[PDB]
């Protein structure tokens, strides 16, 4: 319920979503699998030290399937 | 009875999947900002503890029944460029490029379908917050599209193992062919089943455009629970007041810890209550969950050979929508429309031998006598190719003489 | 564990035995905190008795569901696609479990697949030839009849397939000639 | 609470069924109502057992 | 179903040689197809 306040502490790294203000991790620009969830379509993991860094889960291998309308 | 014309007739079935999920604070329900109902309360933690990990696990379940609900493919397939399918219509079953997610009309049409002063905010100062769902709106829909788009190009084998492309000439064929329709009748009226279907999905449009109560008795259930939740902070259970500074305040602790007490025990009889309520709704949204997935399974992927499992009629194909808190089913149902009615005989003696047949059936209309099927109306020529010797024909209850022409006369002459 | 912790609790009482109560105080006094307690450990009792009810419902239904599995995989050969494992079922072999059971479904599955060019149809004399349960298939230059399963190319006889009016009522359809080995056999 | 349902409508739903099975078969659950006699229907419900 | 019926060339269908084939026995068939064409 924080829209980044009605914080601790300053903290570090901070990322608003849809989820709220997490303070503590890093976003990055890949996609792995979901690990731990946190809200709206948002999973963290505890990967590269180690640190944590919020990331979107991907549905899988996404490609444009091919269509035969003459073979088979 | 042989049946002669048939009318393609599109059905829906609604089906709830998940829910929403409600996260209830032992010590922001019952007290509060208080010293003393807090000092008394932690006595009671452990049963706040087992109502916060049944609310934890009321809420994964959730989740868990969305995955295993919608998440059930592994390759996201997208909408082939080439249009060419044989006359058929999918403009309302495909993500429009208008709309920011990946619904099309019926499913843009069915999502629309469903301080102090404040019900949020005031909500939100018991402990009462709604947690946000997992899988959101634009998943959902990009996991329909993966799913119509795998049953427009692959029609079934992607659910199963290897994906291979079909057309759908080929698909509907075998299709038909899977309940005991003929690939001729198909192929001589395509034209007129495709406007069949056109008119069926334009009639399932125009019905959804004029109820959802499937989507809507949850939704009605969960907010009546609410209510009686915040009305439940009015009662005193014998007290003289529901605010506990207002106790304190003209009476000494030694005096109202009674009161404190049994204020206490009635919001834990109420919270607990309120938990084995959520867990029965819970309980019934995992069983229709349940059930929905095996539909999809069953009737989506694959063809289903259950009566009255996957809409009334012959089941041929699916095509899933995207729904809040749900999912809509497109299933195919062919039903026989016109039937003629014609002598029937189980059997025809020739020359001192019965001739039995494979799959077909003998009729005559009072002149000929023909073979045809018990699905589609068509006369063919009794031949020795299609029937059996399998006796005599002083043995069969019901049988009459009838001669039978032999392919294969004029060709050893 | 919960329900021994939950003698620990004092319920709002100075403790939580009744006999460190009737020890120091007379009954005619203790008989509220007795009174007390006895709701506290009913209160536990029930909800540890739903708890138990819900997780027995829970065994039961999985239970319903071994039974299925059971009856459909093992005992026979199920029909329903995405049930008895991932692919086309074929058997299964029940193995035993400590408050279970392990099951070990055999599932064909399609591995390599190359592509062919298919047919709706093919003209021979002025007649349309459809297949009997087959499809046809065309490494480049000929045409071949084979199953919906395998690739097996066979030649395109008149016994695979039957007459079922003109080539003018099919769209899709292509000229191909037919071997028809009921000739020779005739000479 | 006296039920919506009695046994005289139960035993006429049962009776209307057990009508319909010996009459259309299984047509009638599925579509249509169309006539075919008891040979009939036990021939084809026995060719799809072998 | 125990139905004694004779083997003949309309009931089965040829499918490679019986060097390829692991279970087999020697037995011949009747073929209705010959005397008939007599």
């Amino acid at each position: 319920d924080v829209n980044c306040w009605r914080v601790y502490s300053t903290g570090s790294n901070v990322f608003q979503t849809r989820a709220g203000c997490l303070i503590g991790a890093e976003h990055v620009n890949n996609s792995y699998e979901c690990d731990i969830p946190i809200g709206a379509g948002i999973c963290a993991s505890y990967q590269t030290s180690q640190s944590i860094i919020a990331y979107t889960m991907s549905l899988g291998a996404e490609n444009s399937v091919a269509y035969s309308n003459n073979s088979i | 009875a042989i049946p002669t014309n048939f009318t393609i007739s599109v059905t829906t079935e609604i089906l709830p999947v998940s829910m929403t999920k409600t996260s209830v604070d032992c010590t922001m329900y019952i007290c509060g900002d208080s010293t003393e109902c807090s000092n008394l309360l932690l006595q009671y933690g452990s049963f706040c503890t087992q109502l916060n990990r049944a609310l934890t696990g009321i809420a994964v379940e959730q989740d868990k029944n969305t995955q295993e609900v919608f998440a059930q493919v592994k390759q996201i397939y997208k909408t082939p460029p080439i249009k060419d399918f044989g006359g058929f219509n999918f403009s309302q079953i495909l993500p429009d490029p208008s709309k920011p997610s990946k619904r099309s009309f019926i499913e843009d049409l069915l999502f629309n379908k469903v301080a102090a002063r404040d019900l949020i905010c005031a909500q939100k100062f018991n402990g009462l917050t709604v947690l946000p769902p997992l899988l959101t709106d634009e998943m959902i829909a990009q996991y329909t599209s993966a799913l119509l788009a795998g049953t427009i190009t692959s029609g079934w084998t992607f659910g199963a193992g290897a994906a291979l492309q079909i057309p759908f000439a080929m698909q509907m064929a075998y299709r038909f062919n899977g309940i005991g329709v003929t690939q001729n009748v198909l192929y001589e009226n395509q034209k007129l089943i495709a406007n069949q279907f056109n008119s069926a999905i334009g009639k399932i449009q125009d019905s959804l455009s004029s109820a959802l109560g499937k989507l809507q008795d949850v939704v009605n259930q969960n907010a009546q629970a609410l209510n009686t939740l915040v009305k439940q902070l009015s009662s005193n259970f014998g007290a003289i007041s529901s605010v506990l500074n207002d106790i304190l305040s003209r009476l000494d602790p030694p005096e109202a810890e009674v009161q404190i007490d049994r204020l206490i025990t009635g919001r834990l009889q109420s919270l607990q209550t309120y938990v084995t309520q959520q867990l029965i709704r819970a309980a019934e949204i995992r069983a229709s969950a349940n059930l929905a997935a095996t539909k999809m399974s069953e009737c989506v992927l694959g063809q289903s050979k259950r009566v009255d499992f996957c809409g009334k009629g012959y089941h041929l194909m699916s095509f899933p929508q995207s729904a809040p808190h749900g999912v809509v089913f497109l299933h195919v149902t062919y039903v026989p429309a016109q039937e003629k009615n014609f002598t029937t005989a189980p059997a025809i003696c020739h020359d001192g031998k019965a001739h039995f047949p494979r799959e077909g059936v003998f009729v005559s209309n009072g002149t000929h006598w023909f073979v045809t099927q018990r699905n589609f109306y068509e006369p063919q020529i009794i031949t020795t190719d299609n029937t059996f010797v399998s006796g005599n024909c002083d043995v069969v209850i019901g049988i009459v003489n009838n001669t039978v022409y032999d392919p294969l006369q004029p060709e050893l002459d």
